[PDB]
DNA sequence: AGTAGTTATGCCGGTCA
DNA sequence: ACTACT
RNA sequence: UCGACCAGGCU
């Protein structure tokens, strides 16, 4: 329930899904889901 | 006295530690599943709910009640329902227990395995009594209650074993080992540098004379005398948890013989 | 929802019995026993000594398959002697020192203190 | 979520323990490695059961009917 | 000495302190 | 019922490559010098240190079919040795000239020989007991 | 954590101190001294991204600030604080992690996907979502019988309420091919 | 479902409990293992429909593929992992086991093996037992490197008649391998016979294997002491060569490889070394394990694992990356905001120097993570792609 | 599953007679396949253990925090000073045979969750039933009993 | 497409899955529940005359 | 340029006439 | 997100 | 008897 409360949607291959820089200590680099939306949702 | 011998070494009423020597491992292991499975037990199989308003439901508690252990000195002459002739049950076949408790104390009222009450008779035998160890003699909490919160049951002991469910094993844990010394070599210890600086060495390295490398490897070595501990739930007592083992596991080898006979009529 | 009942463990099923035993085809003066609602604690038991009558040619024993309780016993005896009479003996001496350990364990219990 | 009646693994009872646990804790002011060992649970298959236990059954009272 | 250094174990401290106040799901709140 | 092959050798040397209870045994013969010996041998049963006086031999029988256990108590015994094995010959190789060697597998464990004298008794049947003595 | 070389007894240096810590855990005890606290008595700043790009910041407050004047065989092989111009300081790295994978024990010991996949599962876990689940009519719910808090822990945990509400049990695990089943 | 094996018949056994039981080696050709998978059965209706199972696609029938000329199940897991181990030159049984062995092949003949060992004590070796399983008429020959018909390392594989001559018995060999002791029997004895060796094979060592025993644990991951000291220097020295060749590019005294920039033909050298590295730090380690240790006997069987894996957990992660180049500069000139712009050094770029059992540091981690996330997106992709090609 | 993306099903169950055993008479309440390591490369869970399991002896809650200052090496230490082999291996013996195992086996705790997807909620099967309105063909859905 | 090149069938199963070593390689573990839903439908004939009688 | 056509298999809450 | 055709 | 659309989750 916590972890869907701090979760994050990315509206649309590549650029978007891959884990940025710019993500260290924004995002978690870990938790994404996997196939289709997978770096599209990310988690604070 | 006379063929596989013992020594018990330390003993209470909880472990029986014991050195059984000059077995042959076949059986050291049989008697130790045994005393694990098999051996006969009393325990609460029948919980009718009459009223229950506590936090937890119906059958976690009724689970609970299974787990609790109670007499079983005299177990051996109890009947296994399945065998008594009674429609369902009966003293000759059970033992009936009775749970009640409200919440009068404005700060949690708790539910011993002491406030179970027999009602069925007990025909005079050691016999359904929650067994306490204990120190202010409640044993087992088995749950807690608010204000006005009622707990109303019925419980029905009957006969059974470990193989039908765990709750009638009066077991619980059984120390075995052999050889301290690897001599027989049935192990190949893992290692970094040395296996005999890396892997502790056991209790049981003194009551048996250590390797001395010169010496061949002794093959022809077998493997009798094990160092076994045997604890006790409670539900009878550590010897008996012994002897009851020794006992049913003969009566077993004997239904074979038994077998084969009323299979010799034809 | 598919699991069988616990006692399904050691109560014989309407109309089985612990033996069953068949003649091995296989090797001559041998015999597989089957026996119905048991497990290893026997099993391997029977089959240990079983393998100390100097006239038990062959004897191993094995469990089918977990589910089931059950096991399959094959021995194998010199000619003359039936392998029938091998199990008995097998079994009295099992239990022969079985009773010695039982009498031998109460001496030292009661020889005790605690 | 009350105490476990015997632990999973090797089926000591350790039922009763409980309250003489939490003693040994705030009056007998111990800590866990020994009140454990006190209360004769050995190996850890007895240790964690009653180590781990989480009460929860106790924020469970405090609501009402 | 209120003001010598902080080490490892000590960061924590802080830590508890920002979710003392803020909370898991501040965010969504604020 | 009757031997194949007799000779003692002597322990060139013995080597256990990554094997804690067999080790690989080499030694030449104390009578022709040309019968070359290498023998993988359990040296737990039977420990064996380079330069000894070993006996072997070979023959198919100890005077087969479902083997016995012991009972033999008092029975046959061409057990003569302190270590006898049984295997199969697979290969016969001829070292040219006149020098030919075969092949022993026991299981898994190898053997090699070498020299020409066998030439109506090395059989290359699977029979074969292998014994050794001293 | 604010790094500004403010120490004219000394090198650049991080304006919390051990009073302004031990004057924390002071409050907490007492369940005065906030977060707001540390923030408005310039200790700690919010970066955001942006700002991100224009800072120099230390992992470990410690290792990275006094000087260099052996080593453990066993531990990992740090880099080092190879800067003077440290403007800033990480709480702890740890805090990198999100919810899901803060309780990953030891995720800095796993191939880099098996901790995605953990984040993804703990989510379909059992344990006691609410301890007012007594009292929900939510369409379907699980509770575990009897939940324990994990044996290895996360200092981050404490905050996600896991040892109060785990999702689980410690259980004796052998790896050992056996029945081969 | 992919390929004919995808669907095969099987002989029905009711049985208890609530799941579909399958044996283990027609665990390849569907693709399953037991996460949790589920899986479809159809039951034919017409007396051909089944006539048509039976007799066109029954499991046995489809043990040799036509994809690849070769058979498409073998041996795995358990079986595998111990079916090596039962097999060792050192692996000697006894009566009391032989006996149990013997008595769990269904076929076994009734006739004890004389043991390879008459001598003091009566022993049969692994090789000898397992070849119980091995029909009549099955002869097979392989020769790895080593292999000398007296094979020295127990090499390569003979058997004949079916009787294990020499050689451990592993993948190459029980595997769904080409020269396969499977591709063999299958064509040699028939698709019925062989479909039963599995059936044997695995009887017999998963038997055995229940009572050896086999495990697995952090102590097989943990390198020896001076093989650890002697990776790290290997990893520093190839460190500087790096350092190095870095700032010999700042001076400008590079030699640009035709067709690349200086700054191209500069990675090129640099991750080239960390590599080159890390390999040499992994079969480093790899070498200093024992064969008691069990990760080595799984990659040994050719059950589980191989090199890489043994390197990443004990050596040297490696240098993680993304569409080729080492992790970008995200931020302005640089990795991460812990670092000073234009660093080009290993500790920046993505080189993870800690093993696995060491543990990556905050960066390490980040990096790894920058890595990983990539294989994950395009295994999402090279999936949908993959499907639609194929239909 | 545990906590490192090692899912797995249950596929039979033993009572303690059959399983296999440490001298101090513990056994599993979980056996996994030594297997499902080498390729995975989770060695945090083999971690998670050998402290877990000392945690366990000596009653402190074990830290297995991100980036920390513990190592393997150091946690061998206190399980070594608490008698058991410094890796977690233990002897063990077939529950069957009572006879030891040649291996020695890693044991010890390890927290593992059990996850919802029982199969008594997916187990499915039909043999003609419910047919759809517009396509006269079998109805979707376990629930609703279709094909 | 999705309604003639594939459909969804009667007499059709599906659960869990796990391995067995004890099975032969082309035999498939079903469970009791499973066998008891789906079905064959065999013709009577004096081969089987007694055999389905018996089912019946 | 403008102009359309695809995109893995299978399985398991909440509004609309 | 990618790719070819009118 | 029983459907559509949307969205979300597992392999
Ligand atoms: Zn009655
Ligand atoms: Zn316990």
């Amino acid at each position: 329930t916590l972890s869907h409360l701090r979760r994050t949607n990315t509206p649309i291959l590549a650029k978007p899904r891959q884990l940025h820089n710019t993500h260290w200590g924004l995002v978690c680099p870990a938790e994404t889901p996997e196939g289709q939306a997978c770096g599209l949702v990310k988690n604070l | 006295e006379e063929g596989p011998q013992v020594k018990i070494r330390e003993a209470s009423k909880d472990n029986v530690d014991f050195i059984l020597s000059n077995v042959d491992l076949a059986m050291a292991n049989s008697l130790r599943r045994v005393m694990i499975a098999e051996i006969p037990t009393l325990a609460i199989d029948s919980v009718e709910v009459e009223t229950n308003t506590t936090v937890l439901a119906d059958e976690f508690i009724a689970h609970r009640l299974g787990l609790i252990p109670l007499q079983s000195m005299d177990i051996e002459q109890l009947e296994y329902s399945r065998d008594c002739f009674c429609e369902d049950h009966c003293d000759k076949c059970s033992v009936v227990l009775t749970l009640q408790a409200f919440g009068e104390s404005e700060s949690t009222t708790n539910v011993y395995s002491k406030d179970l009450v027999i009602v069925s008779n007990l025909m005079g035998r050691n016999i359904g009594h929650p067994i306490i160890q204990d120190k202010e003699g409640n044993g087992v909490l088995i749950c807690k209650l608010r204000k006005g919160q009622e707990l109303k049951l019925t419980c029905v002991a009957k006969k059974g074993i470990a193989k039908e469910h765990a709750k009638w094993g009066p077991a619980a844990a059984i120390e075995f080992e052999y050889d301290p010394w690897n001599k027989l070599k049935h192990t190949d210890y893992w290692y970094e540098q040395d296996s005999a600086k890396e892997w502790p060495q056991s209790k049981n390295c003194e009551y048996e004379d250590p390797p001395n490398e010169g010496d061949p490897f002794d093959y022809k070595a077998q493997a009798d005398t094990f160092y076994m501990n045997v604890e006790s739930v409670g539900s009878i007592p550590v010897d008996q948890v012994v002897v009851r083992g020794i006992d049913t596991l003969q009566k077993k080898v004997a239904s074979i013989l038994l077998a084969l006979t009323q299979m010799d009529q034809d | 929802m598919n699991a069988p009942d616990r006692f399904e463990l050691f109560l014989l099923g309407e109309g089985e019995s612990k033996l069953k035993i068949d003649p091995d085809t296989k090797a001559p003066n041998a015999v597989v026993i089957t026996f119905e609602k048991e497990d290893h604690t026997l099993g391997n038991l029977i089959r240990a000594e079983l393998l100390n009558d100097r006239k038990v040619l062959f004897a191993a024993y094995k469990v089918e398959h977990p589910f089931f309780a059950r096991f399959k016993l094959r021995i194998q005896t010199t000619e003359g002697y039936d392998p029938k009479d091998a199990l008995k003996n097998a079994c009295n001496s099992i239990i022969n020192k079985l009773g010695a350990l039982k009498t031998n364990f109460e001496t030292e219990w009661n020889l005790q203190t605690l | 979520m009350i105490v476990p009646v015997r632990c999973f693994s090797c089926g000591k009872v350790v039922g009763d323990k409980w309250e003489s646990y939490l003693n040994l804790l705030q009056e007998d002011e111990l800590d866990e490695g020994t009140a454990l060992s006190r209360l004769g649970l050995k190996r850890y298959c007895c240790r964690r059961m009653i180590l781990t236990h989480v009460d929860l059954i106790e924020k469970f009272l405090r609501y009402n009917p | 000495d209120e003001s010598a250094p902080i080490t490892a174990e000590d960061s924590w401290a802080v830590i508890s302190a920002f979710f003392r106040e803020k909370g898991l799901v501040s965010q969504q709140l604020d | 019922s009757n031997t194949l092959f007799d000779d003692i050798f002597q322990v060139s040397e013995v080597d256990p490559g990554r094997y804690n209870k067999v080790c690989r045994i080499e030694a030449a013969s104390t009578t022709q010098d040309q019968c070359k010996l290498t023998l993988d041998i359990n040296v737990e049963l039977f420990p064996v240190a380079a330069q000894d006086s070993l006996t072997v031999t070979i023959a198919s029988s100890l005077n087969t079919r479902s083997w016995r256990p012991p009972q033999a108590g008092d029975r046959s015994l061409a057990d003569d040795y302190d270590y006898v094995m049984y295997g199969t010959a697979y290969k016969f190789e001829e070292v040219s000239k006149d020098l030919i060697a075969v092949y022993y597998s026991f299981g898994g464990l190898l053997m090699r020989l070498e020299g020409n004298y066998r030439n109506l008794n090395n059989l290359k049947q699977e029979n074969a007991y292998l014994l050794i003595r001293r | 954590f604010i790094v500004e070389d403010d120490e004219s007894l000394g090198h650049k240096e991080l304006k919390v101190r051990k009073g302004h810590i031990a004057k924390l855990m002071a409050t907490e005890y007492q369940d005065e001294y906030t977060w707001s606290s540390l923030l408005n008595e310039g200790l700690v700043e919010y970066i955001d991204a942006e700002e991100e790009e224009s800072i120099l910041i230390a992992m470990q407050p410690e290792d990275l600030e006094p000087a260099e004047a052996d080593v453990d065989p066993a531990k990992r092989i740090r880099v080092s604080h190879h800067a003077t111009t440290f403007t800033h300081c990480e709480i702890h790295p740890s805090m990198i992690l999100g919810v899901a994978a803060s309780i990953i024990p030891f995720p800095d010991h796993n191939q880099s996907p098996r901790n995605t996949y953990q984040s993804a599962m703990g989510k379909q876990a059992m344990g006691v979502f609410l301890t007012n689940y007594n009292v929900r009519m939510d369409t379907m719910a699980n509770i575990l019988y009897y939940p324990q808090k994990p044996l290895g822990t996360t200092r981050a945990m404490e905050y996600l309420k896991f040892r109060e509400l785990p999702a689980g049990q410690n259980a004796i695990v052998a790896i050992a091919c056996y029945s081969g089943y | 479902s992919l390929h004919k094996m995808s669907m095969m018949a099987h002989r029905v056994k009711v049985i208890p409990y609530s799941t579909f039981r399958l044996n283990l080696s027609v665990t390849s050709p569907y693709n399953a293992d037991f996460d949790g998978d589920e899986m479809n059965l159809h039951v034919p209706q017409s007396e051909e429909t089944r006539a048509e199972l039976s007799q066109l696609c029954a499991v046995p029938l489809q043990i040799v593929s036509p994809q690849s000329n070769k058979p498409c199940m073998g041996i795995v897991q358990d079986t595998l992992c111990g079916i090596r181990k039962l097999t060792l030159r050192d692996t000697f049984i006894e009566l009391d086991q032989v006996l149990n062995m013997l008595y769990w092949v269904p076929d076994w003949d009734g006739v004890i093996p004389t043991p390879a060992i008459i001598k003091p004590k009566p022993l049969w070796s692994g090789k000898q037992i397992l070849s119980v399983a091995i029909p009549n008429g099955i002869h097979l020959q392989r020769f790895d490197e080593g292999t000398t018909l007296l094979s020295p390392k127990d090499n390569g594989m003979l058997i004949i008649d079916g009787q294990i001559i020499f050689g451990v018995v592993e993948k190459k060999t029980v595997g769904s391998s080409n020269g396969g002791l499977i591709h063999v029997v299958t064509r040699e004895k028939g698709p019925q016979v062989c479909a039963k060796l599995f059936g044997n094979i695995q009887k017999v060592v998963n038997f055995w294997l229940l009572h050896n025993g086999f495990s697995t644990g952090i102590g097989d991951t943990i390198a020896d002491g001076p093989t650890m000291r002697e990776i790290t220097e290997t990893i520093a020295e190839a460190k500087k060569k790096v350092l190095d060749v870095t700032k010999e590019a700042q001076a400008n005294l590079l030699t640009a490889k035709h067709g690349m920039t200086l700054r191209e033909s500069f990675e090129d050298n640099v991750v080239r070394f960390l590599n080159e590295a890390r390999d040499k730090a992994g079969r480093l380690a790899e070498v200093n394990l024992k064969d008691l240790n069990n990760v080595k006997q799984m990659v040994m069987a050719g059950s589980k694992g191989s090199f890489i894996n043994i390197a990443q957990m004990s050596a040297c992660v490696g240098q993680q990356s993304v569409e080729g180049k080492r992790i970008a500069f995200g931020f302005v000139d640089r990795t991460l905001p812990h670092f000073s712009k234009d660093d080009y050094s290993p500790e920046s770029k993505g080189f993870v120097e800690n093993s696995y059992l060491r543990g990556l540091t905050p960066q390490e981690f980040f990096f790894h993570a920058m890595g990983g996330r990539e294989g994950l997106i395009d295994t999402a992709v090279k999936t949908a792609e993959t499907g639609y090609i194929q239909r | 599953a545990s906590r490192h993306g090692q899912k797995g099903t249950i596929g039979i169950t033993y009572r303690r007679e059959d399983m296999p055993f440490t001298a101090e008479g513990i056994v599993p309440d979980l056996i996994i396949n030594p297997h499902a390591i080498p390729s995975r490369m989770t060695v945090a869970h083999l971690i998670e253990c050998l402290l877990s399991k000392v945690a366990a002896l000596s009653g402190n809650e074990g830290d297995a925090s991100p980036f920390t200052d513990i190592t393997v090496e150091g946690i061998s230490k206190l399980l070594r000073e608490h008698g058991y082999q410094s890796r977690g291996f233990e002897v063990m013996y077939n529950g069957h045979t009572g006879k030891k195992l040649m291996a020695q086996i890693f044991f010890g705790p390890t927290y593992y969750q059990r996850l919802r997807h029982m199969v008594d909620d997916k187990i499915h099967a039909r043999a003609r039933g419910p047919m759809q309105v517009l396509t006269r063909q079998p109805v979707e859905g376990r629930s609703r009993d279709g094909g | 497409r999705g309604n003639l090149m594939g459909k969804r069938v009667d007499f059709s199963a599906r659960t869990v899955i796990s391995g067995d070593p004890n099975l032969e390689l082309d035999q498939v573990g079903v469970p009791k529940s499973i066998a008891k839903t789906l079905t064959y439908p065999e013709v009577v004939t004096p081969y089987n005359i007694d055999r389905l009688t018996q089912l019946v």
